[PDB]
RNA sequence: ACUCUGGUUUCUCUUCAGAUCGCAUAAAUCUUUCGCACUAAAGAUUUCCGUGGAGAGGAACAACUCUGAGUCCAAUUUUUUGAGGCCUUGCUUUGGCAAGGCUA
């Protein structure tokens, strides 16, 4: 890195005009957010707060995952939940239905 | 000739171990009389070839002669 | 004989007085301190030595204690200190220094956390984790403190003093919770079973009491009482003890007689001579029936009670 | 009481400079070869006397095969300090000699 | 921090290499970088198949080297 | 550095058998071996998945792919594990 | 990182990424979860019981690790 | 760092000096066993010294050697001390005076 | 003393651990060669065992040196 | 001695028709031209074609930006 | 980076020291060896000059220097992923497990 400085404060300009910003709207609008995980899971919730690696802190979430008998999609409920942020295929904002 | 004791040796003490393998140095308690300069140990049984090593060629010649004898003959 | 050692067989050396006897609780050790500044560890049975000397007082020793373990000894002393030695090598490993009186008492948390209650002439009533080197809570007890004690649970300290009642002090609430009234004098000695339900005490209206120090409340905890005690002019620290399997009780007279009643009879089951002074402590052996009794006459009588 | 004491390095420079009167000039222990304390307990031992060292009192042999001068050859003098210096080379009866130093 | 692999004692030699997949590869070793990227010269392919193809000079990326063989002695 | 480097220099030119994640396991002696788990080794016996017996005589492996190594047992006395 | 010292000699079971079982003795480990373990016996799952030794286990390939049993003399 | 200072080639000089100049920490000695002329007669003599001189040197050196042979270590004891014995008597008085005058008053009282 | 911590050197003499002999005090020369088994650390940090015979300089137990040299394999 | 990346630009120098060759996958290899690289081996390909090993079906991809965590192999023609 | 021990100096008393106890070197008694014993060697014993370790007591000031103890890493190489789905066989603790062949 040729940035070595002690204030470091592009993490958060990483947060504002960088692709991560996708979830900082989740942030400030507070916003639904779908998410697409490894072992084929679809999370959907709000999310927090988040960091440079995705670790990401949700709330009140439905989480879906279908089961093969052949696959029917069964759904839970979690309050809250911490989400490793290299467990993850996609990070989704949902669109406006309106 | 039988073994007494093995050392490996340490300058002001001795460590007793009670085998010693190849490529180690040994001390060998109980071979000492047929022993003049050198010797070569063997097994007992077997080993019907085995010759000696060679002796040790010094770098130098003793020429210093010196005679000695007792004080008192008898002794 | 009923025990290992030999009969009534006696414990010299110490140089003066001997304030608080206790025993090893694997009970092949022994440790016995007093006027000397200078705890003296001896063997139980054999031919009862002396083999090792904790010295590191600079005042006379008032309560000796061992935790359940055994390993460590405790030792509130005149001074102002209380002092934490070892038992095998004998090296102090700490000394607790916040007192600003005379420490009449320690204790030995045993159950969880190495905890020491101690009370001194000051009124203040400390508690002492051996990893903090700080006092970390002082009940402000208004007049001296003797006799102070953990129970069962080490969550309760029991305090007794000249304010003539027991009083008990909750580590949780910070605050006293109940007050045994019925003592007429000072209490000197507090000593509670192994099994931890009940408390024994002396105090200087010549009267043992039993209270059953337990959360089960009878609104009058003053159980047992038993005569045949004596405080004199002297006005020592007599302390006391319970039987291992709670069957005796044994608190330290001044008329030179080792006292042991019995918990069920309230009856005086022995009352021993030999002893020339006023009889400080008086212990119980934790697996045979052997007492040793400490006295202001500078010796120790170990014995086969049973 | 005045028993311990320790200084600094330039003041020791200084009181060696001032007392170079009275301090010889050596180095090593490669002086008073043959002329210490060991060849003197070995010059007392066999009663003779280094050139230069002290004398001492002391602490008749007949003609045998082994000291016939005939057998000897007499090419260079043979002194005391070669007694000395090697005690068990050129010396009969060595009862009490004292092993000196080699070489420093 | 990251040292470079010694492999000084496998340079210009024949070595077969195990990828990933369970695949098989074989050629001359010509140098490398701290992070185990080989150039390999007079590659031959040789898959699960049985059949041998020839390309050249190549490059393996180090993170799918499961093993070196050398074939000649070291 | 950790303490299990130093224990893996401290088995070098002794006989060691690692597993890697292709299930192969490498008996032989262990020539040279870095801070990262590159292992140079030499006089091979090796076992694939179904049960092959090979003779390989210079392997050098990656230390990514490594499941685990398997070390000669006097090392409990070694002094970085004293 | 004073949890792992305070698990140092106490016998421990290890579940890999492939599901096998390593108990050993936990002897050494570093800031890459690397493990040196003694005297490892490997269950797996028909259950049986293999000797294994000194186990340099290579981080990447541990999962989760629990205490057994106490330290022996 | 220089490569020397003022006090570089001092201390090497300090380093080859004898006893006790090549030290830096010490006890004291009692000003009677000092000896400021014993390398003189233990070196060696000079050359063109006259016969008396020699002779001289050589018998300080036998007496020198017959200390030295004739040396054993001391006996344990209890330590010794005679004046503080003389202090706690009440028929002692102690005070500073100066040397002159205690050396009239010593040899007053012999007379 | 860097594989023994309880062995020191004097402040004001040479400690001479290898030096057994009476006469190798008293004289202040090597006589008699003397091994030693020790075991030490590289750079890198792996232990190593090693077989260190001490020989006399002096040139007149050179044959010391000699008897020295038939069983080791460098100088 | 030749290090790899002197030799991607040796590649991209000579706009040779590189076939790379994938992590986990045997099956699917892109045929490609290179032209530029970066410190952790990424790689923009001109025209690049998908070649399966069951099926080999040729389809047009243009230039694309292979991630270096996915490659396994730069081999020629 | 926050807290608890341990001070230095001086005086006196009691024990141990064959350690160059003292980096210097005395005197007396007894035996032996010769002179004819200060101008002389050896052995044994003893007396004085005064010292190092340990413990105890006293009292002049500094109290936390030191000795300890309690209290910046997501892009190969380990911690920010090649992950998940299909089929066959032995047992089904009918949940699925073990092995092999696959697609990604």
């Amino acid at each position: 890195e040729m940035t070595p400085e002690e204030l470091q404060k592009r993490e958060e300009e990483e947060f504002n005009t960088g692709p991560l910003s996708v979830l900082t709207q989740s942030v400030k609008n507070n916003t639904q957010v779908l998410i697409n995980c490894r072992n084929n899971k679809k999370l959907l919730g709000r999310v927090k707060a988040f960091d440079r690696h995705c670790n990401m802190v949700l709330e009140n979430v439905k989480e879906m995952w279908t089961e093969v008998s052949k696959p029917v999609n069964k759904d839970r409920y979690i309050s809250k939940m911490f989400l490793r942020g290299d467990s993850v295929i996609v990070v989704l904002r949902n669109p406006l239905i309106a | 000739c039988t073994v007494g004791r093995l050392w490996i040796s340490v300058a002001r003490y001795h460590i007793e171990v009670n085998r010693v393998p190849a490529g180690n140095w040994v001390l060998i308690e109980g071979v000492d009389q047929p022993i003049v300069k050198t010797a070569t140990i063997t097994e007992p049984r077997g080993n019907e070839e085995a010759q000696i090593f060679r002796p040790l060629k010094f770098n130098t010649t003793s020429v210093i002669k010196i005679a000695v004898e007792p004080v008192n003959p008898s002794e | 004989c009923s025990s290992l050692q030999a009969p009534i067989m006696l414990l010299s050396g110490h140089e003066g007085e001997v304030y608080c006897c206790k025993f090893h609780p694997n009970g092949s050790t022994l440790a016995s301190a007093g006027f000397d500044r200078l705890i003296l560890l001896w063997n139980v049975y054999g031919d009862c030595d002396n083999y090792a000397t904790l010295k590191g007082h600079s005042g006379a020793v008032m309560e000796l204690h061992y935790n359940t373990d055994g390993s460590m000894l405790f030792s509130a002393s005149t001074d102002k200190t209380v002092a934490v030695w070892d038992s095998e090598t004998g090296e102090r490993v700490k000394r607790l220094k916040g007192h600003t009186s005379f420490v009449n008492s320690c204790y030995p948390a045993r159950r969880g956390p190495q905890l020491v209650c101690t009370g001194s002439d000051d009124g203040t009533v400390k508690l002492w984790d051996i990893r903090k080197k700080a006092a970390i809570q002082t009940f402000q007890n208004t007049y001296q403190v003797l006799a102070v004690t953990f129970n069962d649970t080490s969550d309760q300290i029991i305090s007794g003093g000249i304010d003539n009642d027991i009083k008990v002090w909750d580590l949780r609430q910070n605050k006293l919770t109940y007050t045994m009234r019925g003592h007429a004098d000072s209490v000197t000695g507090l000593s509670l079973s192994s099994e931890g339900s009940y408390l024994l005490s002396n105090a200087m209206d010549n009267t043992v009491r039993v209270w059953d120090v337990r959360p089960f409340a009878p609104k009058e905890r003053c159980v047992k009482i038993f005569q045949g005690n004596v405080h004199n002019f002297e006005k020592n620290l007599l302390r006391c003890s319970w039987s291992p399997d709670g069957s005796k009780i044994a608190a330290g007279s001044a008329d030179r007689f080792v006292y042991v009643w019995d918990t069920t009879s309230r009856r005086i089951l022995y009352k021993l001579p030999g002893h020339a002074g006023s009889i400080n402590e008086v212990a119980f052996h934790p697996d045979e029936p052997i007492i040793i009794s400490a006295s202001s006459d500078k010796r120790l009588y170990m014995g086969e009670i049973q | 009481t005045y028993q311990r004491w320790q200084f600094t390095l330039p003041m020791m420079s200084t009181l060696y400079r001032l007392a170079n009167q009275l301090l010889t000039d050596l180095v090593d222990d490669n002086y008073f070869y043959l002329f210490d304390l060991k060849a003197f307990f070995t010059s007392k031992a066999l009663n003779m006397a280094i050139p230069g060292g002290p004398k001492f009192e002391p602490l008749d042999e007949d003609w045998n095969e082994f000291n016939d001068i005939n057998k000897i050859i007499i090419r260079q003098p043979i002194r005391t300090e070669y007694k000395i210096a090697f005690p068990y080379l050129y010396n009969n009866l060595p009862h009490h000699v004292h092993l000196t130093w080699y070489h420093t | 921090k990251a040292h470079p692999p010694e492999l000084k004692k496998f340079m210009d030699k024949k070595l077969s290499l195990k990828l990933n997949g369970g695949r098989h590869v074989q050629g001359i070793l010509r140098g490398f970088d701290p992070f185990m990227n080989l150039v390999i010269d007079e590659c031959v392919e040789m898959a699960t198949s049985g059949q041998q193809n020839n390309i050249g000079m190549v490059v393996i990326r180090g993170n799918s080297i499961i093993m070196l063989e050398a074939l000649e002695r070291v | 550095i950790g303490v299990p480097i130093k224990v893996l220099h401290e088995a070098e030119g002794h006989i060691v058998t690692c597993e890697t994640n292709t299930g192969e396991v490498y008996r032989g002696k262990l020539i040279e071996a870095e801070d990262n788990m590159n292992c140079q080794m030499s006089n091979i016996t090796v076992t694939y998945r179904d049960g092959r017996v090979a003779q390989l005589e210079q392997v050098y492996i990656r230390g990514s792919k490594i499941r685990f190594l398997i070390l000669p047992d006097m090392l409990k006395n070694a002094p970085m594990l004293k | 990182s004073s949890k792992m010292l305070q698990h140092i000699d106490y016998r421990m079971r290890c579940i890999l990424q492939d599901g096998r079982i390593f108990i050993g003795t936990f002897k050494a480990f570093d800031k890459h979860m690397n493990l040196i373990l003694c005297d490892c016996d490997e269950f797996r799952k028909r259950e049986e019981k293999r000797v294994l030794g000194l186990v340099l286990l290579r981080g990447e390939n541990l999962v989760s690790m629990t205490v057994e049993g106490p330290p022996p003399k | 760092t220089p490569l020397y200072t003022d006090n570089t080639a001092n201390g090497i000089a300090l380093l080859w000096a004898p006893r006790p100049f090549n030290l830096r920490s010490g006890r004291t000695r009692r000003a009677l066993d000092i000896p400021l002329v014993k390398n003189w007669y233990r070196e060696h003599c000079p050359a063109g010294q006259p016969v008396k001189v020699r002779v001289s040197y050589q018998k300080l050196l036998k007496y020198y050697v017959l200390n030295a042979l004739k040396h054993r270590p001391p006996k344990a004891q209890k330590k010794r001390y005679l004046f503080r014995s003389f202090k706690a008597t009440k028929f002692f008085q102690s005070t500073k005076l100066d040397w002159v005058e205690v050396g009239l008053q010593v040899c007053r009282q012999g007379y | 003393e860097q594989t023994h911590p309880e062995i020191r050197k004097r402040y004001d003499q040479d400690l001479c651990y290898t030096d057994i002999l009476f006469t190798e005090q008293e004289r202040g020369v090597g006589i008699k060669s003397t091994p030693v088994t020790v075991v030490l650390p590289d750079t890198k940090g792996k232990s190593y065992l090693f077989n260190i015979m001490d020989t006399p300089g002096h040139v007149n137990f050179s044959d010391e040196v000699t008897a020295g040299l038939r069983i080791s394999d460098g100088v | 001695m030749v290090q790899p990346i002197n030799l991607i630009f040796r590649y991209l120098q000579n706009r040779s028709r590189i076939q790379v060759w994938l992590y986990e996958q045997v099956n699917m290899r892109i045929e490609g031209c290179i032209i530029g690289f970066d410190e952790y081996m990424n790689l923009v390909l001109d025209d690049a074609e998908e070649i399966h090993s069951k099926t080999k079906s040729r389809k047009q991809l243009g230039r694309i930006m292979l991630k270096g965590d996915n490659i396994t192999l730069l081999q020629s023609v």
